[PDB]
């Protein structure tokens, strides 16, 4: 909850900028608001910058990152379950067994 | 004042403490909650020996009216840096160092169960939890970036 | 797609309708459908479950198992020969053609992975189609065909955030 | 001038994208609390059975 | 080159078929995988020792 | 006279408090019961046929004769009508006569001929005896036995695939041989479907059982354990230290041929294993596991071809035929093709030059496939931890020792 | 100590280099699988020791 709040605010800021630029585009195209060759040209240049990194090398690296964290998470969950198993057997050897 | 710059980065939260010592011979009173931190095995002995010889102060921060204004105006552009953090590889060697320690801790917790300090496995489990939780948060930021900038198309 | 639904329906009819012993056309469908999914462990134990009375009265069932023997031995040319030998319209014939197509896809996918270079006659026998038809199809697909030696050189071919939140919720509690 | 709409067609496609991501967080954060409190509550029940 | 690689003065290997020296360079983040390797080994022995308790 | 009273005493406990008196009523029943029970079953389905019908049908199967003249089919249908839509609620207290009824139905169908439909009915009874995550009831063995005789393992899997916790007793209703039979027959079911992993697991769990005397179920499960471990793994898997002493003292030297088979398997010689299979062939056919030892021979050949990947990269078919002992490059090509198809080796065939090219690189661990694999495996570990949390909580609620 | 593969067609001995990542992933995944089987086994062991299920001597 406290770790993704700075990202949520950053994304909200980005979303505002994206919405303001989009509204400028529609205002220009619909009419009334003054047409500009240069600004809409840069908005076109901004549209062509999406998606950022679609190469196969980046896909291999992104999924390498994701599998590394995934494997690490699996080993961490194994450690926690090893501890939970240890608690259970420690108590089972006292109640259901005489050591 | 003591600061851990490495854990600041990995946890995404400032890791700072302010401390004052007790005079030689003087004993602290009853109440001492002690907020838990993972201490590596090469430091834990010394930590335990001296942990009751001092106390922690309640830390808070402040800024000026101009700092307030300037930081809001800085944010109007500094948001870009939050969506381009790349925290998983900036200080990678830390998490790999912690895992090494965690492994040796687990070796000691296995030796505790062997035949026959207060439950080393639970401590090691909380350490592995913390390290993993930090790693998954890193992946969360990476996936967020992938969702925002890569999955758009023409 | 729809064959799996008919398999489940036949698997229900296997136990709901009898009296001990089930209906012979359902047995034929169940056997041929057990051959379709390549589950030979289910098919072999189904054929041995059949009483000798239906085995003598319905020889067409034995004609369906004669294909299964070849599938068990993995003799492809024999599989394509045994498929085109018996006729049992509406009941077994419409799924035998699906078996033939599935065996063709299975053999093509096997040769594309298991072989670098294979003799054109061997490949034709593996897919069941004649040599000219097979070589035409692979040249159209993109495999490297060589004449004189008669060799064919094959060419080998929230959603994420919710899971992570559940993992941290597990570790943190 | 005529094909200008296409630019907006991608800009909106990004906007909606953001609007998903944002909501996603809002939900996930909520879930992260929804678990925590629940677990605390459950612990407080276990700890209440120690007296018996 | 044989004598030199055997005495560890040159870091690399010889490709005798193509007649070249393939020098040692390929280094990545191999420190993590070794830590994860020892973590795996210790978790194996630990889970065996935890299951050993009950009977 | 007396049989006309008991029915009225069943309705008295209906929709009321305790039914322990009803358990005492089924415990006594009537001793020398008459045919009139059938007539009493004509007007008995007032609420939901009740637990009275269980006592009536249990006594009908306790008869040791008939059980309902050559018209037993009617009785069978009655039993069906008692299990299907009748079910019950207080079966948990009447488990003894319920499991007893299922055991007697199973034994009657085994003594008769084809027990196909018996499976289909039994799975309902099991479904109403167990709680939620399933309990190891005795009927679970019977089901398996039935599907082992009536060769149809397909519908018995959902009750075998679950690693169920806590054995359901309640008023006795359980014997060690039912546990042993469930794991042995279940092991044979997984062996017949060529799922050697769960098969080996099941035989292992059948051997681990604490025992003072040696049973034939344990012997046969041990023999089949060695066979499946020779098929699945390159050698015999070590049984746990908590296994019974009688296994290493009595079962081990009794099944001497199987350890002899593993001893000849370790030398990696197929002709010598063939000689040993021909030597004790009568003993292997006596145990009725001849076929699995043939799979052991084929797995030895496959092990010998799998040993070539560790040392060779590009090997001739004639060289392979000479090393693995197959006679001719044709059989080598057959074996390699089968092994690629079954996913046992990672190799390719070159017919022009007559060569086999070993690759040995299934994955680099960057697929989402691994992401999904790790997600599923992690979910399994999370499930296991939550089960352990539940067990630990359950123990914390209980009194101290 | 030789960590190589023999290419008997061309009569060339190629040195084998172990992939670090794949080996670490492989042994970790297999460890998780062995851990799960040990967990199922001890689950059933807990169940038989709880219900006192054992083979009687007579």
């Amino acid at each position: 909850a406290e770790h993704l709040i700075a990202q949520h605010s950053a994304i909200k800021m980005l979303h505002s900028r994206v919405k303001l630029i989009l509204e400028y585009v529609k205002a220009s195209e619909a009419g009334e608001v003054p047409f500009n060759h240069e600004i809409l040209r840069e908005a076109y240049a901004l549209c062509h910058c999406l998606p950022v990194l679609s190469t196969d090398k980046f896909k291999t690296d992104f999924y390498d990152q994701c599998n590394d964290v995934g494997l690490m998470a699996y080993l961490g969950t194994i450690t926690k379950t090893c501890n939970t198993m240890n608690q259970f057997v420690n108590k089972f050897n006292v109640l259901y067994d005489r050591q | 004042v003591v600061i851990d710059p490495t854990r600041t980065i990995s946890a995404g939260k400032v890791n700072l403490g302010a401390f004052r010592t007790y005079p030689k011979g003087y004993k602290p009173p009853d109440e001492g909650p002690s907020e838990y931190q993972t201490i590596p095995l090469n430091k834990i002995e010394d930590f335990g020996v001296h942990c009751k010889q001092y106390y922690a102060l309640e830390v808070s921060y402040f800024k000026s009216s101009l700092d307030r204004k300037l930081l809001e105006l800085l944010w109007n552009k500094y948001w870009v840096n939050t969506l381009s953090s790349s925290s998983l590889l900036t200080n990678a060697d830390y998490t790999t160092g912690q895992v090494f320690d965690l492994s040796e801790k687990l070796e000691q917790s296995e030796a505790q169960l062997g035949r026959g300090s207060e439950d080393k496995l639970a401590k090691a489990t909380r350490d592995s939890c913390k390290t993993t939780i930090e790693a998954i948060h890193g992946l969360m930021s990476q996936v967020i970036k992938d969702k925002l900038f890569n999955q758009i198309n023409i | 797609f729809s064959f799996k639904k008919l398999l489940d329906q036949c698997e229900n009819q296997e136990l709901e309708a009898p009296g001990g012993i089930a209906t012979p056309p359902v047995y034929g469908q169940l056997l041929a459908l057990y051959l379709l999914h390549n589950d030979m462990n289910n098919a072999r134990y189904l054929w041995k479950r059949i009483p000798p009375a239906i085995k003598s009265a319905n020889s067409e069932l034995g004609g369906i198992w004669s294909v299964g023997q070849r599938i068990w031995q993995r003799d492809f040319p024999g599989i394509y020969t045994t498929i085109n030998a018996h006729q049992w319209s509406e009941t077994v014939q419409p799924i035998m053609e699906a078996l033939r197509d599935a065996t063709r896809r299975r053999a093509f996918a096997l040769v594309s992975q298991a072989y670098t270079s294979i003799i054109a006659d061997d490949f034709a026998a593996f897919v069941g189609l004649p040599v000219e038809e097979a070589v035409k199809g692979i040249l159209e697909q993109g495999w490297q065909a060589d004449s004189t030696t008669r060799m064919v050189l094959p060419r080998k071919p929230e959603q994420q955030l919710a899971r992570l939140t559940d993992y941290v919720a597990f570790l943190e509690n | 001038r005529q094909d200008l709409s296409a630019i907006a067609r991608t800009l909106q496609e990004w906007c909606v994208g953001c609007e998903v991501v944002l909501s996603g967080i809002e939900e996930q954060v909520s879930r992260a609390n929804q678990h925590k409190e629940q677990q605390l509550g459950l612990k407080q029940q276990i700890e209440s059975e120690v007296a018996n | 080159l044989v004598q030199c690689i055997l005495d560890n003065t040159i870091h690399g290997r010889i490709d005798q078929v193509n007649q070249l020296l393939e020098l040692d360079h390929q280094k990545r983040g191999g420190a993590r995988y070794t830590a994860l390797d020892k973590w795996t080994n210790q978790l194996n022995s630990l889970n065996q020792a935890v299951v050993s308790k009950l009977a | 006279s007396a049989l006309e009273q008991f029915v009225n005493s069943v309705r008295q406990l209906s929709a009321q408090g305790q039914m322990t008196q009803l358990c005492e009523l089924i415990n006594k029943s009537g001793e020398l019961l008459a045919k009139n029970l059938s007539h009493l079953d004509t007007v008995l389905g007032a609420l939901d046929v009740q637990e009275h019908s269980l006592g009536v049908l249990a006594v009908l199967f306790v008869k040791f004769s008939m059980p309902s003249v050559p018209d037993f089919e009617t009785l069978f249908s009655q039993v069906q009508l008692f299990i299907s839509t009748c079910n019950g609620e207080h079966i948990r207290y009447a488990t003894d006569t319920f499991a007893g009824l299922c055991h007697q139905l199973t034994n009657a169908l085994v003594e008769r001929k084809q027990p196909l439909r018996g499976i289909g009915i039994l799975k309902q009874a099991i479904d109403k005896m167990q709680m939620n995550t399933n309990q190891l009831t005795s009927i679970h063995a019977d089901l398996c036995q039935l599907c082992l005789l009536a060769k149809c393992f397909k519908p018995a899997l959902p009750y075998l695939d679950v690693d169920m916790m806590d054995i359901c007793k309640e008023n006795g209703a359980y014997d060690a041989k039912h546990f042993l039979c469930y794991y042995y027959y279940g092991g044979m079911i997984y062996t017949g479907l060529k799922n050697f992993e769960r098969a080996l697991y099941f035989y292992e769990q059948a051997i681990t059982t604490p025992a003072m005397a040696v049973s034939h179920i344990m012997l046969e499960s041990y023999k089949k354990y060695i066979l499946v471990s020779l098929i699945l793994l390159g050698k015999v898997q070590q049984l746990p230290k908590y296994t019974s002493q009688i296994v290493g003292r009595f079962i081990k030297p009794l099944s001497n041929a199987y350890h002899e088979l593993a001893q000849v398997y370790s030398t990696n010689n197929p002709s010598e294993l063939r000689n040993l299979v021909n030597k004790h062939s009568e003993t292997f056919t006596r145990d009725n596991n001849m076929g699995l030892v043939k799979q052991c021979l084929s797995s030895l050949y496959k092990k010998n071809i799998q040993r070539l990947t560790k040392t060779f990269l590009t090997l001739s078919l004639q060289d392979m035929a000479s090393r693995v002992q197959l006679s001719g490059p044709q059989e080598a090509e057959k074996y390699v093709l089968h092994m690629i198809e079954d996913g046992e080796i990672f190799a390719s065939i070159n017919q022009k030059d007559g060569m086999v090219s070993f690759h040995d690189n299934p994955e680099k661990y960057n697929n989402p496939a691994m992401l999904h694999n790790i997600d599923q495996e992690m979910l399994k570990c999370i499930e296991l931890d939550e089960r352990l949390k539940a067990m630990d909580q359950e123990i914390t609620v209980n009194p101290q020792f | 100590l030789i960590s190589a593969r023999v290419d008997s067609h061309s009569k060339i001995l190629y040195a084998r280099d172990v992939d670090q990542r794949s080996t670490t992933f492989e042994k970790s995944l297999l460890m998780g699988k062995e851990f799960q089987r040990r967990a199922k086994a001890m689950m059933l062991r807990a169940a038989v020791l709880r219900n006192q299920i054992h083979v009687k001597s007579p």
